């Protein structure tokens, strides 16, 4: 059977990204750039698209991963710009449905 | 998890598979090659991040650069290729 | 004695603020990602100032 | 007893001049990995300098205690951040062991 | 530098602040059977080695 795949990830009005669509790879997609480029932002946006449960979403730094920082902020709000924002996934199903 | 849900799901659908790895620079070349071979053997998609391009000859790659611009920010994305 | 205690607290607070401000000068213009400077902000809490 | 200590009378915060924006309170959740690591190193050198200043008056006038810090998994930082860290350590005559 | 068994905890870099999980501090397995040594050499401002 042909397993479904994640074609692309689209980010709208995000912090730094206005409307950017990264076309994902069949096996591996890599993101590079100096510190603060916004890779972690892309990961966070994806996972938000996957599990929009607001209680769970907590974007701690890679440092203090699971160490309580007492910031009281999940970090998602500062990753979005004012106004509307979108985070979407295109998936090709094993039934070849987009 | 996939195996357990094999009954409820239809016979014609195989669920998508995808994982992440931030700060990939913590892994060396050998470890990353092993991870790549494992993921491809398991048909597992991976999204990896590292300040330097640690996987130049496999999958697709992007490079992001943040520019201050008229008192706000913009991220510019450029594709990368193995050879030139 | 109470007046002296208050004055010594004030003097120590001023001295520590000065020392921290002095130390802060060395961290000016540090380029880290989008970070360009670091400061140790020191203040006197109102609940204790009063 | 908490009131009896002068330090408790002081509020201390860490602020960063992040990009186009002004000085913002340093929240671990509102920064990238490299930014947090760099701010941590900055505060650590601040602490070391403060400790040396405090201890000087109880030491020989011609004693300068050694200063040495670590950084494991340094690959999380880019070349620019590493160069800035090296510049900082040199300016502070501070030895680094980076992995 | 700090030869205190209470404080020495060589947890993995991952889980840098997370709970112990196990009871070992990770130091014993880094040693070998027998007598071992860890030494620093320092040159003071007075230049005493
Ligand atoms: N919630 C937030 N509030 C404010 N600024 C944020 C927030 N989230 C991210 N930023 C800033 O956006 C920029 C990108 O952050 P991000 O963590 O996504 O970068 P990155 O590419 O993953 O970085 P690194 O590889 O160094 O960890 C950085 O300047 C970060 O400080
Ligand atoms: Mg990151």
């Amino acid at each position: 059977i042909e397993r479904g795949k994640f074609r692309s990830l689209t980010l709208v009005n995000w912090n730094g990204f206005f409307a950017r669509t990264f076309d994902l790879d069949e096996l591996v997609t890599t993101l590079s750039g100096g510190n603060g480029a916004g890779k972690s932002t892309t990961m966070a946006a994806f996972v938000t698209a996957l599990i929009p449960d607001l209680t769970l979403l907590h974007f701690r730094n890679t440092t203090e991963a699971g160490a309580t920082s007492g910031s009281r902020d999940k970090g998602l709000h500062g990753k979005l710009r004012a106004g509307v924002c979108y985070s979407t996934l295109d998936v090709i199903n094993s039934r070849h449905q987009r | 998890w996939e195996e357990e849900s094999r009954r409820l799901r239809g016979k014609d659908i195989s669920p998508c598979r995808l994982l992440f790895l931030d700060q990939a620079a913590r892994l060396d070349a050998k470890s990353i090659a092993t991870l790549f071979e494992l993921c491809e053997r398991l048909q597992m998609q991976l999204i990896i991040a590292a300040p330097e391009n640690i996987s130049p000859e496999k999958g697709t790659t992007y490079k992001l650069v943040r520019k201050v611009f008229k008192n706000h920010e913009h991220v510019h994305v450029v594709g990368l290729r193995g050879f030139g | 004695s109470s007046k002296s205690v208050a004055n010594i607290i004030r003097k120590t607070i001023q001295r520590e603020q000065n020392r921290i401000r002095m130390l802060n000068q060395g961290l000016q213009a540090v380029s880290f990602g989008q970070v360009r400077g670091v400061r140790l902000n020191v203040n006197v809490r109102e609940s204790h100032a009063i | 007893e908490e009131l009896l200590d002068y330090r408790n009378y002081l509020e201390l915060d860490v602020e960063v001049n992040r990009g186009s924006d002004g000085w913002l309170k340093a929240e671990s959740g509102a920064l990238s990995t490299g930014e947090a690591i760099g701010t941590g190193m900055s505060i650590l050198v601040m602490v070391v300098q403060s400790w040396e200043e405090e201890s000087r008056r109880l030491r020989g006038k011609d004693i300068s205690p050694c200063r040495l810090l670590f950084l494991d998994q340094a690959a999380r930082l880019d070349a620019k951040s590493i160069a800035t860290l090296f510049e900082l350590c040199e300016r502070l005559q501070m030895q680094l062991i980076i992995a």
